[PDB]
């Protein structure tokens, strides 16, 4: 029942989020990892300072501060009791931002396998942020905070609290949470898979061009030229150069991590992108099957319906920067 | 007030409006849920004049609610003279007055926008006796701003209130609670994959296919949206009047009419919706012209 | 005065301009959202002069938008006298007055940075009554502030509103979906690649190369711009407002001057801009200095 | 007023200073950013007085803005002049009538720490009206509280605007970038690598030795801040103000002097820039002494 | 200068300090006579125990620039504009230039500071003093009245190390203020020489050394957590033996259950044992 | 009164020496403790005269602020006038009489915050800084002619609960001024038994309940982090019915069970009944 070392797992995550040392931590779990950047984190933002958005305050004052709403003041009377309805902006860190955090903070301490050190000092910082309101966490927070005001800093920590929140199952106690056992999902890690994969090119694949593409059936329908029944084609990723394209079909599995039959079902997905796909430039057409395995990787390429395909293996678990070494060795193979 | 003037032009099922005219009578107190674009306020105007049976503007009023309306402009309050403060009737006050004297004929009040300000602050009071059993001068009590107890106010049966809601915005994920016990939320559909859209168009010098084509997007589209939950649920997708308007000239609906509509308006919309992957906005751009 | 008159300076392509009094005649109120730099507020005056035909102001009336405009301002609202207060008709309320004076002649409300304040607070009941069709004594209704006699305020038709929301800050965005259907959204380009910029230069003393190089590393810098969305989004990209002003004295465009702009504004903003690595800085500066 | 005499005592080069007149000149609207103790607020007041050539302080204004300040307070709002309220002019509208007066003459107004209050909040209608080619009666605007719309407000010509900046807080920075465009931005360097700075130390019977191990020590120090921008960027970097005052007594500056300041200042501020190395502060506070 | 438990050179850095740069904050633990050190301090630079001239104010996060300077509150007629301590402060010693007059403010750490000060932030540095560098304050009615520090005022801020808000940051107030650092000082014989001219034992003032050091070491050792700033102050013991009760180790007994432990918890937090253990230590 | 009090002796002793010598003191417990109570015995047995007039009481709240408590201006028929608020006229009620102590009672104080509502003076109420040489000038005090100074003689108790787990941290400044008192429930004190046995109750009866309501109390406190020492069960709704007339018995206790424990032992937990169930009907037999 193998999986990937848990540390490596956690530089997939920066790249799908799209932005540190992890050998000080001696956690091999995750959360240890996950907590220790959000508590290292957030001290790493304080000390620049956080985040404070002018709030507006309409209230009932004994002066005036701001500008002060006539119509309020009479209705009310306030005049005669020496007060004024006035609006002004005060400045605060009580945010939705700041918020989120805050309130992730009660549930990693709350988390019932955790580090001892990790637990203690984000219950300190927890302290630290008196003024900020907890809240309940949900998603539809997390959706108001699409507009992304903040620092690309801030929007990486925020994407962690996500991970967490989603990723966060109450255990052996009503209060105290415990952590998913994320690695044995395989779609998940898949999504993972392929979107660790489609910001990860644009980095270091700066020679060529990376774009997902959809693609049109080339069929015709007497009854409907909608072809709603028809399935919905998206690419995975399709990374366009100008001597080659090439279009790359990804998928975690678990059977390819054992070492006998082979599980290649997303080839037959492949094809069909191929044939679908008309390139003006029209200078070739190229395939690639990448998939994750433990023990070691192996590349093999193939010419099959006047398409060049290659099935090709990942040997992770083996070390960050070789594994990014062979990325880049791979499609330079490729990419020609 | 017949209503074939007021029911053929309508995209509307005549189901729903039958189910509306039934409750309305009945509780009096409805709102219309739905996106902006499908006629809430379009039909509500209409609507008071089918149950009346007739044109008069006296029994039937329209507001919008906005967070400066308030209590004392709408039912009751004191403004000021050149120095003295002086009570004056609202509008809910004088409108129900009227209402008194005619029992048998209705009486409507439309409210358009409601969510947006807080129902207690304005009706506050007032809503014991809005809710449709509660009402009637046995339930009559003393103003906050009554001189004295002897004056007193009691809802008439005969007025009933309509609001208009609209679905587009997160903070209604939190619907007020004054609202939900005293009102009866109903939906609006988009109305595109309806006989009397199409047949609208279909007067107005439209080809079947390219308007039975653009309904099976449009009801994909919108689909799509209410599939989301976390950020734009089913009360946001799109409504059916954009393409309604801008035909007054006779020109006929075409691709060309239709382009100018997806980038002039649902084009960054749908950036607006679909921020977090621009790539999505392109395919469905890309599908729409197509 | 005549379109000729007007697009005699402006960079814009003549699609847009034509685009604009289309959906503005048809719609009457509309907004033009860009990055700043791109003339919106350029665009805007002479913009009021093609409708009404003729260079006049009265018929026209600009404003600001700042984040603490209220109804109260915009509308109607109480204002303090020597001792006591009074009730003061708002400037669009004045203007409203003016435009139906005599309805033939088209009058234009311009409001800047309309994106700040909080629409919905400003125009409450006009939010609605914005709109085309519900336009005219029809729809009257009346106001919060007004007199206990009825005394209604209507959108006069020829009255046109123009909105002018700035693409840079996300947090001023427009999420009142219900407001943003009264309104059409016209999308405004950088204006790079178009000649009636080039010949702009190259009529005020410039080389082709330099000027074909200038675009040519604009608009490459835009598409990285435009490549993300998760900070940095298309809207960002920079406008050519920078380059347009400063040579009046004579200065013909060169390196030197074209290296004052970069190390004194643009540099500023790209450190702000990304502040993830000074290499992206140094890069594209560095470029656009080679 | 003299050139010469703001540059005796001046630590930065004339070239940055020169860049700025001349941006100054041609923008009227500047800002000056750089770390605390650079002499921002030092060269601001010297610098009005070269623009106009004169040293005229009743036509310089300096400010300081905060959290609790407005554009009731800036430019108009209603305040009580005891039993009855008033319309009271701002402070900046005041200075806008002064220099229309004399309009031959530059009037300079100065905005310290302009970073920290809400900007967008405060110039509003300004926002628009203060740029280089808005300038002027055509371009005049009509406020909130205007009486009217004839009554309006345009900005001078001789007017010109500083702003200034610290850039040690990421927190309050200037994100609205349509107000970035307004204003140019110049950078200010601490400058320790400078002769003036080592001339004023040698004018005070400092040793040269002593001099060259200061300076090339921080140069070193600022460097090290500079380069860990993900952290702390430049802007961060220790500033020349903390060596500058101090010796006006007599005190010749030995190593002793120095490492007197150092515990006392820069000692906890080296803390702070390093919570989780102690070894740092420890390497570079022991790197000085030795 | 006799009863004072800090080291002499200590005060005699703050003078020279105090004096020519006319800033500082005094920063540390609570229970090291922050406030009796700076009255006691006040007084020597005045020459002369006068109360008049020194004001103190203990911030608070809801401390506002509505109180400290200027703002518009209400007579009985109606409002007009007051002017907050402050101003009213600075106009009294305006009218005496040659006396040093003084401006106390504890708990400074809550309030922000930056907005409290507003206008003064720059002009209470030292060379930033006088008539050129007037200003007119937000509030003022007119452009040319204007308010600016006389250079007789000298301003002491006092500070609690042991909270620390991970909210605001100015490193330009830093500038401004000179940072000042306060030990408590149980190593001190001034400290002790007070206890044993009250009839301790020899030893037992030197036990209680013992124990608090270690103690206090300990809190010092996880520098992120919990520093010096954080650590046990002395003052506890000063007060309660004037009544005529010399010290005992039940006296001793009281102190720990009355007041520390409460600390522990604060600082220990969610370790009983460490409070326990820690906690015992001090009884045996 | 100290035999009518059920509280250990030790701790009332201990109590008088604190306030003494302190000043400023706040007492947490349970709810259904007599913290009231307790503190009026108290306050009348620390002055020695039973004295109504020297004690005033305020319950605090969210709304509660400066203009309640110390000055404001409260509108007239015309125009308004700066009034008096309790602490403001308490104090100076004090001052005419330095010797005799007077005593302030805020009930629920860590609902409101004490900086709005003290401000200026919240400073001036920490013992070392009382008398006229700490004197200063009030907000809303247009002239300096008069300045606000709390006398030595006052004394401060606050009447926090333990009861809420919703309440946060207490509010830092709270903790700096005032010594925090945990008090007991006091079954097992012979005193409470007393109280009891002197109403003809049982010794059986009286003894099995101390045990009984122990077994929870404790159960009550093993929760770590949600319900803690402060949640446990306080006696004053054993008092009220037994020395009205109506002498102790089991179904007595029965109706107890229903009335308090049950809706608050469902309101602790608030997740199984039958865990409230199991000791619902533990208790009742
Ligand atoms: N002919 C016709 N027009 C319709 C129909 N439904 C809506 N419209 C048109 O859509 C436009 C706006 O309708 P409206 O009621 O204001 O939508 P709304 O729900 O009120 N908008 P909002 O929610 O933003 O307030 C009008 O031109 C209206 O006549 C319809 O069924 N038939
Ligand atoms: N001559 C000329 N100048 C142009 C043109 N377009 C923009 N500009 C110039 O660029 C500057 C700013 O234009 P402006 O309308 O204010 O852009 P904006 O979008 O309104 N600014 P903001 O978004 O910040 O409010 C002015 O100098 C303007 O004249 C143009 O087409 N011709
Ligand atoms: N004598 C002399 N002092 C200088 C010079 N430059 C800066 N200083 C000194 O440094 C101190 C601060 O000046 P200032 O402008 O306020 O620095 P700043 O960047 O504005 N600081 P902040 O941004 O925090 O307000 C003063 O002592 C000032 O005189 C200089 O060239 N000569
Ligand atoms: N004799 C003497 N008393 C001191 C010393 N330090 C503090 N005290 C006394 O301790 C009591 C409380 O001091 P306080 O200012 O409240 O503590 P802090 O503000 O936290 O530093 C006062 O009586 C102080 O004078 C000292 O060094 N010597
Ligand atoms: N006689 C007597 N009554 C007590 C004692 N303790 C509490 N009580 C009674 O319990 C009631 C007050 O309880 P309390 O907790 O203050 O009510 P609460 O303020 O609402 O929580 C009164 O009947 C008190 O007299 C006590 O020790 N002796
Ligand atoms: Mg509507
Ligand atoms: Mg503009
Ligand atoms: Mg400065």
């Amino acid at each position: 029942q193998p999986v990937i070392p848990v540390r490596n797992i956690y530089y997939m995550l920066t790249y799908a989020w799209g932005y540190a040392n992890l050998e000080a931590i001696p956690g091999n779990n995750l959360l240890d990892i996950l907590g220790y950047v959000l508590n290292k984190g957030v001290l790493q933002l304080s000390r620049r300072g956080l985040e404070l958005d002018y709030n507006p305050n309409t209230e009932i004052i004994p002066g005036i501060k701001g500008r002060i709403e006539f119509a309020k003041t009479i209705r009310g009377f306030h005049l005669n009791h020496g007060k004024t309805v006035s609006t002004f902006d005060m400045l605060n860190e009580d945010t939705l931002a700041n918020r989120i955090i805050k309130s992730t903070l009660a549930i990693l301490i709350k988390h019932e396998k955790l580090n001892s050190t990790i637990r203690d000092e984000a219950r300190s910082l927890y302290r630290k942020l008196p003024g900020i309101s907890t809240l309940h966490l949900t998603p539809q927070h997390f959706s108001y905070l699409n507009g992304g005001k903040n620092t690309r800093y801030y929007k990486f920590v925020i994407s962690v609290c996500k991970f967490i929140v989603n990723n966060s199952i109450p255990g052996q106690n009503k209060g105290h949470y415990r952590f998913y056992d994320f690695e044995r999902n395989e779609k998940e890690m898949s999504l993972l898979y392929q979107k660790f994969l489609y910001e990860f090119c644009r980095r270091e694949l700066t020679s060529a061009n990376t774009t997902r593409s959809y693609l049109k059936w080339d069929a015709s329908s007497i009854s409907d030229q909608s072809l709603n029944l028809l399935p919905r084609m998206e690419t995975d990723i399709t990374i366009r150069s100008s001597e080659k394209i090439l279009i790359v079909d990804a998928k975690y599995y678990k059977s390819i991590f054992s070492r006998e039959k082979f599980h290649s079902q997303n080839l037959y997905q492949l094809m069909n992108y191929l044939w679908s796909l008309k390139p003006e430039n029209g200078e070739n057409i190229g395939g690639l099957l990448i998939y994750p395995h433990v023990d070691t990787a192996v590349k093999h390429r193939y010419k099959i319906n006047g398409f060049d395909i290659g099935l090709c293996t990942v040997n992770l678990g083996q070390e960050w920067p070789c594994i990014h070494q062979e990325l880049l060795d791979i499609f330079d193979e490729y990419l020609k | 007030y017949c209503l074939e003037d007021a029911l053929n032009d309508l995209f509307i099922p005549e189901t729903t409006i039958e189910t509306i005219l039934k409750r309305l009578t009945i509780k009096k107190n409805i709102i219309l849920q739905g996106p902006p674009g499908v006629g809430k306020t379009f039909v509500a105007r209409r609507l008071a004049y089918l149950l009346t049976g007739e044109k008069a503007p006296q029994r039937v009023n329209m507001v919008q609610f906005h967070q400066s309306y308030s209590y004392e402009d709408f039912i009751q309050g004191y403004r000021p003279n050149g120095v003295g403060f002086r009570r004056k009737d609202g509008i809910f006050y004088n409108f129900c007055q009227q209402a008194k004297e005619q029992p048998e004929k209705k009486y409507i009040f439309i409210i358009d926008e409601i969510n947006r300000a807080n129902l207690s602050k304005v009706f506050g009071e007032v809503m014991m006796l809005m809710e449709h059993d509660k009402r009637g001068e046995n339930w009559s009590v003393p103003l906050t701003y009554s001189e004295n107890d002897e004056e007193r106010f009691y809802v008439p049966e005969n007025v009933y209130i309509i609001g208009l809601m609209n679905t587009a915005d997160r903070s209604l994920a939190v619907v007020d609670y004054a609202l939900r016990r005293r009102f009866s939320f109903i939906d609006i559909e988009p109305g595109f994959d309806t006989p009397q859209f199409r047949n609208f168009l279909l007067n107005k010098k439209a080809e079947p296919s390219f308007v039975e084509s653009l309904c099976q997007k449009m009801n994909e589209l919108n689909q799509e949206i209410s599939k989301e939950a976390t950020i734009l649920g089913k009360g946001f997708r799109i409504g059916h009047s954009y393409f309604c308007c801008g035909l007054e000239d006779g020109t006929s609906p075409d691709t060309q009419w239709l382009n100018e509509i997806v980038m002039t308006d649902i084009a960054p919309l749908l950036e607006e919706y679909f921020f977090d992957d621009p790539y999505k906005q392109q395919k469905w751009t890309n599908k729409l012209l197509g």
